[PDB]
Parts: structure tokens; sequence; C-alpha cells
RNA sequence: GAAAGACUAAUCGAACCAUCUAGUAGCUGGUUCCCUCCGAAGUUUCCCUCAGGAUAGCUGGCGCUCUCGCAGACCCGAGCCACGCAGUUUUAUCCGGUAAAGCGAAUGAUUAGAGGUCUUGGGGCCGAAACGAUCUCAACCUAUUCUCAAACUUUAAAUGGGUAAGAAGCCCGGCUCGCUGGCGUGGAGCCGGGCGUGGAAUGCGAGUGCCUAGUGGGCCACUUUUGGUAAGCAGAACUGGCGCUGCGGGAUGAACCGAACGCCGGGUUAAGGCGCCCGAUGCCGACGCUCAUCAGACCCCAGAAAAGGUGUUGGUUG
RNA sequence: AGGCCCGCGGCGGGUGUUGACGCGAUGUGAUUUCUGCCCAGUGCUCUGAAUGUCAAAGUGAAGAAAUUCAAUGAAGCGCGGGUAAACGGCGGGAGUAACUAUGACUCUCUUAAGGUAGCCAAAUGCCUCGUCAUCUAAUUAGUGACGCGCAUGAAGGAUGAAC
RNA sequence: GUGCCAGGUGGGGAGUUUGACUGGGGCGGUACACCUGUCAAACGGUAACGCAGGUGUCCUAAGGCGAGCUCAGGGAGGACAGAAACCUCCCGUGGAGCAGAAGGGCAAAAGCUCGCUUGAUCUUGAUUUUCAGUACGAAUACAGACCGUGAAAGCGGGGCCUCACGAUCCUUCUGACCUUUUGGGUUUUAAGCAGGAGGUGUCAGAAAAGUUACCACAGGGAUAACUGGCUUGUGGCGGCCAAGCGUUCAUAGCGACGUCGCUUUUUGAUCCUUCGAUGUCGGCUCUUCCUAUCAUUGUGAAGCAGAAUUCACCAAGCGUUGGAUU
RNA sequence: GUCUACGGCCAUACCACCCUGAACGCGCCCGAUCUCGUCUGAUCUCGGAAGCUAAGCAGGGUCGGGCCUGGUUAGUACUUGGAUGGGAGACCGCCUGGGAAUACCGGGUGCUGUAGGCUU
RNA sequence: GCCCGGAUAGCUCAGCUGUAGAGCAUCAGACUUUUAAUCUGAGGGUCCAGGGUUCAAGUCCCUGUUCGGGCGCCA
């Protein structure tokens, strides 16, 4: 008839038994969720970014 | 139709006071808590004797009622029925339960068994801890043996081990006996019925003026 | 609850916010001819009695009003339905509540 | 048998600290957030918009996205046997930044400067932080004065 | 069927025969050689679900991508010593409202006196006469006082939870922007350049993919803990165990204590023991306590309380 | 030209080689004596009266047609009577007589009608091993009697020889 | 009358169904979808038919903005007017109010009163909560329109926050001078695309009444009825204190208020064994055992003069019967 | 040494009463034509400058209350980990680390940013 | 969801588009030895709500609130 309704009996050791890994850190996180308007404008910046390059190298010159 | 006080006697569940979560609790037994001449001065009876428990358990509301009985019939009798003055320091605050069975020979009319077994409330029962007090006893400095003899006499109407201690204070204050007159002297202690107000030095003049005048 | 039978709000066809006249929606009639009422007469029909489920067993008490928004531009007569929360009592333009008056001794 | 909801059990966790209602002081407002610092998530609840949920309070993050009145954080939520970078947006009331975060950027700069310093000066330095060491040899001297003599007290009953 | 659901070929609350038919079964029973290696779950969510499934978790198999180098033909190193990781500490830095404590601090509960002076308190004895008076008890206020709280709290631990402890870092310049804007402003991105004392301890080689079985009845112990008089009862938290596990000890015993296991020889231990059963005290062991006409004799654990004793032994106060 | 019934089907078949002193369908159960009240409910049945609703078909109208609408209106159901030897049902609360005790009597609330004649701790009464009498030395048994009877009762009640 | 269709009647007959959880099932209840406080052991999570409660609504304002005020209560005053009608001053950290349960939050607020309004509108994504990191519901931060309000900064896409709700299929409505409607064209019709609504409360969503003692099958000791086992509330039998009873006298004999035990000859509680079966009440017969002793043997005590009786000790050797009713 | 405007932290800043205040300032104050609101020029808005520091305000005071910070309470309460420790139990002791809170007794009573004045 | 039909002094019933009436409520008076039961009179209609038709509304037509029937039922 009853039986057992709940328990976290075991469940730790079944987590630690293949480790509990951290999300992977990893360079250059995703722009997902970042306010639109300020992702466009990074989008344009990008684009035109080309320009410039001639007065960038002689600087760097 | 009350059960035996060993199905209560140990502090087994958490304080469970007579609130607005509580309700239709039965009154306590012990309603008197303070006996003898209560309107006596501090000065009149200089000796505390108390009853101090050695175990952590329940004591219930009857007991604190039959202890209370026992240790008046005795002072009146030894000491005179104004020479002594009582206070029980429990009070029964902690609502105990009852979950209760049909004492007749059928478990199918509607027993059910531990079903809801949550109970009712049975009584009060007072929570005391090792080393608190259970009853004090202020009288005259010559009535000593009169009352170790009283809180013997009461101490078999409780469950536990319980000690007859005779306290260094004066009466029922805070107070240490020795420094007690010296301290009324130079006026850090004011009498007012059977207690004492320490009177700091720090306030407004004016309190202190008062004084000394 | 109690809506007034105008509201001044925005209007797809204009494109900018309008005055709409405000009715309640009601459900049209059957068509007889909807192409599921098609297949469940065919279905029907012969033997074999009823052959999809009735409900029969209501539990809700209120529905979810539904406004019929008519937008009151000559030239566009555009018209939305709003639905709003459930609701027992829902009135269309009622007298409205005053603060500083005496209630019916 | 717990319900769901999403402010329970936060009886104690939203509450004002005594003594301290009312107005939020506007320096939490001025304080400045940018992209890749991290703050700690506490959730005040003066402010009922943009609350973290009570899973987060306590919990520290680096922010990610900032718009006009709140941040987004990515902070760290451990489920069973797994741990998930959530984000969250939540309103600038319920941050502040990270001292820790703080402490490491200054002791960085320190160390850059004291490199310089002995790499213009010579002599080697040390600048990795040691644990507490063993404590050295020295001498206590007595002033001519004997140690006091303590033994235990006898017991007594006080009350 | 003069009625019993009776009888209808030992078959009747729907005969017998063959066939559909090897009907269906979340239920019961069984399921066939050896060795080696790895090795569980009785938990989450959903389901007319609760003796069952799906799902995540735990398992195995197959790999793949990388790291330390592979050293001297005997031999012989000739500040700096791997990518990265962690059921751990340290150093910083936050988070919390339990234990405790408090109620002469709020909210509730609550004991007793004391001091004051107004009132639809009772009243008060000679006050009606302006209680000429002032005696008591109330209520009220004030300062104290006894006792409390899982659904109270000013204060507030221990244990605990998050983050950080660098090369994806730091610092110089320069460029782009339609975002922002007093401003060569702010912010973000991008491009060059220079910095290695590799910026706590300790340990360890890491990352990643596919397929996937069994399980989805659990139970026990220390401690925390809810209901119940209690239960070898019912229900939770943490860790360990049994299940899946043999061995030494507890006489005996799923769980206790020790310790985990290939087949052996020698040495030594653990827990536990050493009169005899039964290995080991067959020590010239030490100091005391105790006589029981129901003595006592070792975790779990397998039987006892209040109360007594001029039995005896210590000790305290007088 | 029927009632009741069989029949896959036939103007098929049984009752029926029959005809109301007959067939068919029920209940109760010899004789004796009785068989009370209730047609609100559910059934059954009679009447269609203007009559409400009411399918297909048919009629009219709109449309280019599919289609839509309207008008009309069979049984049945509603509406109206009858019927309990049809199924069934058949009440409470207060006060009141010159000792007390009962309550002939009086008030109200209510029903469709409030259980009548009878009978009873009965094979039907919980309380209950009811109370009284008788039978015994002693009887939770038997009989007789009583009756606010949990929950007796009239096509079945109560009796009555013979078996 | 027959043939065909239409409506009614139709347990005479047919097929099927008649939830789940559950200290066995049924009856009861909803712990079945949600929300608050606690449990809960100071991150989060955490169970019982655990405790205290609440929900299937309500609101053109109780939504949005702005402005101006301060609330509960109390003290002192004023014609009728009194304990409460209105007016005035003072104190007032909120002891009020904010729709509701509770918790949190809030004072030139989020409360009260006015003024103007419809951001409770049209859209795409991201995210949080439950979580499998699926959905629904709810929520947060943005971005693009069109607006409201205010001098403006700003704020507003419902309600101060934590709840107030619903898939596929089908139906209905709204929108695109949109797509398809089958050889082509026009027009009805129908289908589609996007967004609302009609509901599944067993709330991730079958369409559902009983009875079986005439019963059947697969199983279950996962689960009751009888023994046994744990427990001992209840039953039974004892003990401690001694206020009292006992003509006086606590304790010859008793023992209130309290309190400590024992027993398993009561009844419960539980569900560990047994459902491929342990024959289930009583009586008869027969043996043995226990002692908490009714009698008998030996004793102690009395409110024991004798007689009778009562209390207690050693003590289970021996005995403890014949009958009416059931 | 102070003030004014705008503030940050938000009582060491609050509350009660008392004393002092030079110069600027801030105020109280005067009036209602205009602007604007009222039952009321009381508030709000507006136009002023006769008088006053009486009040606000600032500074100081009080064996002041509160608040802040210490000591005590107290290595107490409580607590991580350990034992074939004690005890019939209830509970308690020890080892290993951590460690509170009242009452009671002290000290303190705003600090400061920007801009602009006054103070010989 | 569809087709009908009723709402009127306290009650019941009628009812114009050009006068809300009748019998019973209730009450004051007139009698009769008390009574009767018969009049004189007072007191009442929200003519169920709204809109439109309206010189003229309870009245005519629609939309709303209940009450009765008979239909029909794929989320
Ligand atoms: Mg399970
Ligand atoms: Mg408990
Ligand atoms: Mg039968
Ligand atoms: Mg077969
Ligand atoms: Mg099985
Ligand atoms: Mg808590
Ligand atoms: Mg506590
Ligand atoms: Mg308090
Ligand atoms: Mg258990
Ligand atoms: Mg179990
Ligand atoms: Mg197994
Ligand atoms: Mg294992
Ligand atoms: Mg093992
Ligand atoms: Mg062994
Ligand atoms: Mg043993
Ligand atoms: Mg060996
Ligand atoms: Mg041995
Ligand atoms: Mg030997
Ligand atoms: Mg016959
Ligand atoms: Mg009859
Ligand atoms: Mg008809
Ligand atoms: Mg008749
Ligand atoms: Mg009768
Ligand atoms: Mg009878
Ligand atoms: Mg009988
Ligand atoms: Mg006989
Ligand atoms: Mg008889
Ligand atoms: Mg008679
Ligand atoms: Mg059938
Ligand atoms: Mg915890
Ligand atoms: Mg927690
Ligand atoms: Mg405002
Ligand atoms: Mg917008
Ligand atoms: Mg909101
Ligand atoms: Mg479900
Ligand atoms: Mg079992
Ligand atoms: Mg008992
Ligand atoms: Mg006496
Ligand atoms: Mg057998
Ligand atoms: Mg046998
Ligand atoms: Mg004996
Ligand atoms: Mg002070
Ligand atoms: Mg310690
Ligand atoms: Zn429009």
């Amino acid at each position: 008839a009853k039986s057992k309704n709940h328990t976290t009996h075991n469940q730790s050791r079944k987590w630690h038994r293949n480790g509990i890994k951290k999300p992977r850190s990893q360079r250059y996180e995703s722009l997902k969720g970042v306010d639109p308007k300020f992702l466009r404008n990074m989008r344009f910046a990008k684009k035109h970014n080309k320009k410039g390059l001639k007065k960038m190298q002689a600087n760097n010159a | 139709g009350r059960r035996p006080a060993r199905c209560y006697r140990y502090c087994k569940n958490k304080p469970y006071p007579k609130s607005r979560f509580c309700r239709g609790v039965p009154d306590a037994k012990i309603r008197i808590f303070d006996l003898g001449r209560k309107k006596a001065k501090v000065d009149e009876f200089p000796l505390g004797g108390h009853m101090v428990s050695d175990e952590y358990e329940q004591l219930s509301s009857e007991a604190l009622e039959a202890a209370r009985i026992c240790a008046n019939k005795y002072m009146v009798k030894s000491c005179g029925r104004d020479g002594f003055h009582m206070r029980v320091r429990l009070h029964p605050f902690h609502v105990i339960r009852i979950n209760k069975m049909l004492s007749c020979a059928g478990a199918d009319r509607l027993q059910t068994g531990m079903r809801g077994a949550f109970g009712k409330p049975q009584g009060t029962v007072a929570r005391v801890h090792i080393g608190q007090v259970i009853m004090s006893i202020r009288t005259k400095l010559q009535n000593e043996e009169h009352v170790i003899e009283a809180l013997r006499r009461a101490k078999f109407k409780f469950p536990g081990r319980q000690k007859i201690h005779i306290s260094k204070k004066w009466g029922f204050t805070k107070f240490n006996a020795d420094e007690f007159e010296d301290m009324v002297a130079k006026k850090c202690l004011i009498p007012d019925g059977c207690g004492v107000k320490y009177v700091p030095s720090h306030g407004p003049l004016d309190k202190w003026r008062v004084l000394h005048s | 609850v109690n809506v007034p039978k105008t509201r001044r709000t925005f209007c797809k066809k204009c494109g900018k916010h309008q005055p709409h006249k405000v009715t309640q929606y009601k459900k049209g009639k059957d068509s007889l001819y909807a192409q599921g009422k098609r297949r469940y007469d065919r279905k029907q029909s012969g033997y074999g009695g009823q052959t999809k489920p009735i409900f029969r067993k209501k539990a809700k008490t209120t529905k979810k009003i539904v406004l019929r928004l008519e937008c009151v531009e000559p030239n566009c007569r555009s018209k939305r339905m709003l639905a709003i929360k459930r609701c027992k009592h829902f009135e269309l333009g009622g007298d409205k509540k005053r603060k500083g008056q005496v209630i019916q001794f | 048998t717990n319900t769901k909801g999403k402010r329970r059990g936060t009886r104690y966790m939203f509450s004002r600290p005594f003594r301290k209602h009312g107005v939020v002081p506007l320096a939490t407002y001025m304080r400045i957030y940018k992209k890749g610092d991290i703050v700690d998530i506490k959730g005040m609840g003066t402010v009922q918009k943009g609350m973290p949920h009570k899973c987060y309070h306590g919990k520290t993050g680096r922010v990610y996205n900032v718009t006009q009145h709140a941040v987004g954080i990515v902070v760290n939520k451990q489920v069973k046997g797994k741990i998930l970078a959530k984000r969250i947006n939540v309103r600038i009331e319920h941050i502040k930044h990270s001292k820790s975060r703080d402490s490491f950027l200054k002791r960085v700069k320190e160390n850059d400067q004291k490199k310089k310093e002995a790499k213009e000066k010579g002599t080697w330095v040390q600048l990795k932080r040691q644990p507490a060491p063993p404590r050295e040899a020295h001498f206590v001297r007595t002033n001519g004065k004997e140690p006091e003599l303590l033994e235990p007290i006898p017991y007594e009953f006080m009350a």
C-alpha cells in the first residue's frame, strides 16, 4: 500500500561519482542577451573598423 | 482521566505554548504562584531557600499544584501563616497533547489508528532545566531547617531529582546577603514591597537629591 | 467588472492610437460546412453510436470576457479582440462609481 | 508538500535590517557597473521590481550586460550534481561590488609596482604570499617577576 | 422448470466439440559453459501513475583530442621546471537568522508586591450638608519583579553557502562606432607594443563525443528532527553501511567494533582477549571496593525506577 | 383487421379442433372476520380543447446556385382528469384534572395523507437478560400480560379445527 | 398492408465503464493544480491523512501619471451634544491603510483626496521561477512603434511583491486589396497563415452507474481478519510522600493531591512472519506449569478478651465442587 | 570660527528642557495690484523691507533618555569532529577546534564633498 | 445554444396608444344586547429594467433579470 515519499539519501554520492564540474569558463563569451541597441552599434563599429586601416598602420609604423 | 506523568516526563517536542494557533487549551491546575505573607518587606525575610532541578524534564501543572500545597501546609504548621513567603518559579506554558483512542472492543468503529494522529490539547506542563529553580521560600533566618524540611517534603511530588539550596542572596532579591546591608545603608538599594530597587549612580541629579533628603 | 463603451487605443491598420467602440464578443453560429463538422457528420452517420467524446465534466464557472474593439475611423473599420481576466459579472458602460456619497440606507 | 512560490521562505531574507527601513540611499544608484566586474547579489525587499530569486541571494557573479536600471549577471547555480552558469537580470538596488575582486586588483597593481621597482634596484623580493609560518625562536623575559601560580577553584553551586 | 439459478449425458449464474488461437497479461514460475576486467539503483519530473512506464541521475563499452617526456649502446641532470583539475585547507571578501540569548526592547503570553493621582469602580464605618472629611478596594499611570514562544525578536554563534587568489593578466599608445554626448565625453569593439618573480598550501594527467544495460519496493546506525504514551511504529536531514561483502572480535546475529578479499611462506598488529572449554598472564602484577538465603561480570545488547538501610567505605558542613 | 407470444423471411406460426362461464398477464394464498387514510412522487391509463415544443418530406421567399430563411405542424413530451387487491407512503413540539402521577382537553408548526381495526420484546424491540405474574431450589429459556412499537400493521392484518 | 426514410419509445436485448491517494479496503477527507507562515537543523532543497490558514475571485479603477496632504490612537477644549454627531489645538515610527490568507514592503510613501487619462494597447527575441533546465502559468530586463501623464527629470506596457489558472483535435471571431481551391478564367464556398476566445478542477488535459453470499482468474504476506513479535495508551497488580478517614490517633486497617513502576490473563497501536492455506468461537477430555495464596501446614500484626474477621511472611505439596438459564 | 545652496554616509546626527548668538546669511515679519490657490493671502503663489532674534536655525549644558563604541557577563551559553567515556534513563563529563547575548560598569554625542559669503 | 410564454395594490385577476380597474389585505366610521355581515368611506400599486416607435406607452419592436415548458449537445 503505502511507500516512501521522498529522499535525497545517496544522491550526493551519485553526484560526486563523476564529479560536480563547474561550467567551462572559456574566452569570448557569447553575446546572447546583450542589449540589442548596444549590439547593433557594436556591429556597426566592427563593420567600419576597415576604414582607418591606413592611419592605424601608419601609427603602428 | 489523566495519563501517568511518565508519558510526558521528557522534553521531546518543541515548545507548544497556548497561542492563537493552539486553541482550546484547558486551564492549568496551578493558578496561584505566591503564598504566605507576600506583602512582607525585604528586610523581614532575609533567608532564601530554593529547590533546584537536576534534570531536564517536564513538570506538570498538577504536580506543581501538589508541591505548592504540601509546602504551604508544612510552612503554615511550622512557621505560622505569616512567617514565610513562597514563590513558584515555574509556569506551565507548554501544552501536551493526546491522540485519544476509543477504549472499547472495536477497531472498526472509525478508530483509524495512526491516521490524522495529531492530538488535542491534554494539559499544560512546565519545562525545567538543570540548575533551574522550581520553588523559593523566604523567611526569618531561624526557620532554615523548616524551609529545608518543607522543600524536602515538596520534592516527593515531582518525578526527577531535586536539590535544596540555601541561597546567598537576601530574600528574593538578586543581591548578596553580606553586601545587602551596606548597600541599603549607602542607598544603592531602596526597598519597595517585597523587592529592592537598584539606584545606579547615573541619571538626573534631581533623583539623587530627592534621596539624601 | 465595468468597462466604458469607448476607449482610445492602438489601431493596427491606422498604425496609431484611435478611438474604438467596445462591444462584447459572442461566439458565432456553427457553419455546418466547416471541415471538422463535415468529418464529424460523416463519422456519426451509420451505426456505431457516439464516435467522439462528450465533455460533461464542467469545472469553470466563468469565461474570459472578450472585447470587440472597432476603430471609429470611417475609412478604417478594423476590428480587434482583447481578452480580459475571468469575471462573474460584466457590464459595458455602466454607471461610474463616486467616492464621497451616501450608501442607501 | 512545499509550495513552489517565488518568495516562499524569504520572510527574513528579504526583510530590511532593524531601523534601516524607508528611502533607499542614493549612492547605491550612483554606483557604476561595467561589463566583466564582480558583484554580490543581495536582494533588498524595499524594491520589488527586478528582484533576484532566493537562490541567488548571497551569491556572486560577473556582469555581462548593463541596461538603464539593471544588470545582467552570470552566476553559478548548483542543480543536483551539476553547476550551470545562469544569466539573471537584477536591478542595481540588489547588487553591490565585490571587495574580494577590488583587493585582488589592488594586489596585482602593487605587485607590478614592486616588480618594476625591484628590477630597477636589483635586489629580488618576494611576491607570492605565504601561509602563516611556524613561530620562530624567541626569548621571554621574566623581568624579575615570578609567574603567577594558577590553581583550579573549588566547586560551589551558584544559582 | 409446482421456481432450488434447479436440470439440460458424473459438466450449468449459460452444455459439449472444433476453429479464430501460440488470444492478452503492467502478474507468478523458469531461463542451460568457463575465466578476466569494470560495476549500480531503489532518487528528480511527467503519466487514470501508486506491483508499471517515459525522463534525468547512477553503469558499461567504443573511442577521439591533448599534456610530461620517451634520452644517453653500460654509465652519466647538465629565478626556471606541463595543458588543466580538486567532496581539502589558507588568505581576502560577501551571504544567513538556527543553537544560544532577550522580554526593567517591539509583538503575543504571564506572577507578585510598591508609589501616585482623575473617574458612572465598589464605596465609607460619625462623611447627604461643599464624600464638612479621608479610610479601604478597583480601574489607570509610573518604576520595579517571577516565568515563556515552531508559526516573536534588538543582539547573535559553531558548522555552512558563493566569489577571488593573473598571461583570457597588467601597462602604454592608435583606430572604428549609426550607441552616448557641453567636451578631444562615456562605453564597447578592434589594431600594434612592452612586461614571466607563472603572483597561496597540498595533491592529481586532463578535455571531449557516441551508444547504452540494470534500477526507479529499500533498509539500518551516530547525530539533528516531525507525528505518536510508545513501538523491532510512521516520516524527513547528514554521513557511513547492509542490500552487492567475505574475514578477526561481539558465544549466537544482514547493519555493531576492527578491517574490506588473487594463491601462498615468514614477521607484526587492529578490535577483542589471555582459569578450562579455547590460542594467549603457569606475572611471586600494583592499589583499593564488595558477601548477596534472586551477588557481579564489558558498545549496540538483550531487563528495571522512585524510595529506603545503625551493611561497609570515603567525603562535606556543623 | 383482436389480446398475449414465436419468427431471419412469407398476411408465416402458437393459444386456436379456441370466442369473454374463453384465452392471455399479474398479485395474494383454505375457511372465518376484516382489508382503514393518501393520486403529492414514480408508473399506468382517458381526452384533445384554443393548445407550447416537435424530424423527414412537402410549401413559399431571397440568391447565379450550392445554400439560407420563413410559414405550416405526426407521435411523443408538456397542459388537464382517473387509478393504491399499481409501485409505494401513512408527523412533531408545548401546556393542562382539588396529593402526586398520567393527560380526556387546549394551543400552534407541518404533510399527499399523518399508521385506522387489530397484533406484539412476536421468526419483526436496539436499549434488553424490558417490567409484572406463572413454571423451578435456582430459568439470558417457555407461557400469560403490558406497550411512545430503534424499525408492527392490514391482498395482506388478526384468528381457527385438521395435518 | 408491404418496401424505403424520418421522429418517439425501447435494460426485452447488446457492448462497455463504474478515478486515484489512503498507517488494509470501505465511509470520511483531498494532503490530486496552486499560495503564505512553520516544520527546515542561520545558502538553496527537504517528507507524513505534520501544524495555522488561504485560492477557482475582485477592480474604468482598486490600472497609469502628477500634485497636495497624513494615518491608528490619545490628551485638552467648544450651544443643544450625552460614551460615540461636528469644529480646534497638541502628541503621535506608523501601533492605520494598501480588495482578500499570511508574510515581506511602504510616510511631503506604495496610504488619503483631487486633476488628466487608458502602458490592462501593437510587436520580435532574451531571461528567471517549476525544471528534465520540457511545456503552461507567472515574472524580470531590454529593444522597436503608438500613446498617457508631469514644468521636467522621468514613470507607465495592469493591480507594491509572493497565488488567482489550461495542450493536441474541433469550433468561433479578428487581420493581410495574403496563399490554395487540382485543365484555364470570374464569383460564391471551403482550406490555410497569425492572434484572441469556447476546457479539460483527476487542473501535462479518457467520454463513464451499481450489485454479486451464485461468483471467476492472475497475483499479493507490497495488504486486513486468527497466533506469535515490539509497545503498554487502556486494563490489571504494586510502590514512594502523607492532607485526611479511622469515637482520640497520618501509617491496626485505609490513602486525597501528586509521583515511580511491574505484567502481558483486557482492549488498543503497528503490519515483521504466514494468502502454490498454520483449520477460525465455545464446551468436553487430559497433562503440565505460574503465583499476584481462596483453603490447608508453620508464623508475625490488629481498633487480636473468646468466637469470627482483617493485614502480612515462608509457601504452589494438596485441593478448589454439583446444578437452573444462555 | 561659522553660515548659505546642493548633497554623501543616515541618531556620535534623535528626543526633552535650559543658556548664548558678533557680521553676513537663513528666517520670523509687512502687504494682496499683478501670477496663482484657498471656507479663510493660515498654507501655496506673488510684491516687498518697518521691526525682531521671541521662534526656527547654530553652538553649548543636563551625575538626562536614546543611539554609538568598549569592559564585564565569560572562555560561560552554544557548537565542528572523537571514544567499546559515565549513567537504567534524563542527560552529563573529557579530548579536538570555534565561541555568543542581557543585566551591571565606563567613554563618546556627527564626520565630510562641491560652490559661494561673513568673521582686522 | 434554439423556440415559446409569465412578471401588474400584501395576494389573485383583468386590462387603451386618447381614464391602471375588480375581488380579497389593512384601517377609520355607520349599525347589533353582544355578535354578526352589510355598507359609508380612507390605503396600496416600480402596471419586472433600458433603449427606440412615439402629439399619445404597462400596452408597439428590440436589447437586459428571474420564473416555467419543450428541443438540441464532437473542444
Ligand atoms: Mg519509491
Ligand atoms: Mg515530537
Ligand atoms: Mg439465490
Ligand atoms: Mg494461452
Ligand atoms: Mg513481485
Ligand atoms: Mg527560518
Ligand atoms: Mg531558543
Ligand atoms: Mg515582550
Ligand atoms: Mg523508519
Ligand atoms: Mg513500513
Ligand atoms: Mg535486491
Ligand atoms: Mg558498493
Ligand atoms: Mg563487509
Ligand atoms: Mg565474526
Ligand atoms: Mg552477546
Ligand atoms: Mg600470515
Ligand atoms: Mg573468549
Ligand atoms: Mg590455553
Ligand atoms: Mg391463484
Ligand atoms: Mg390497503
Ligand atoms: Mg403534438
Ligand atoms: Mg382513491
Ligand atoms: Mg397502533
Ligand atoms: Mg413491540
Ligand atoms: Mg425473539
Ligand atoms: Mg430447560
Ligand atoms: Mg410473550
Ligand atoms: Mg390492553
Ligand atoms: Mg446490460
Ligand atoms: Mg541547513
Ligand atoms: Mg534553508
Ligand atoms: Mg505623491
Ligand atoms: Mg517602449
Ligand atoms: Mg508590478
Ligand atoms: Mg496531472
Ligand atoms: Mg508484511
Ligand atoms: Mg495504568
Ligand atoms: Mg484524625
Ligand atoms: Mg495443512
Ligand atoms: Mg497443523
Ligand atoms: Mg509469594
Ligand atoms: Mg545618557
Ligand atoms: Mg568543546
Ligand atoms: Zn483604424
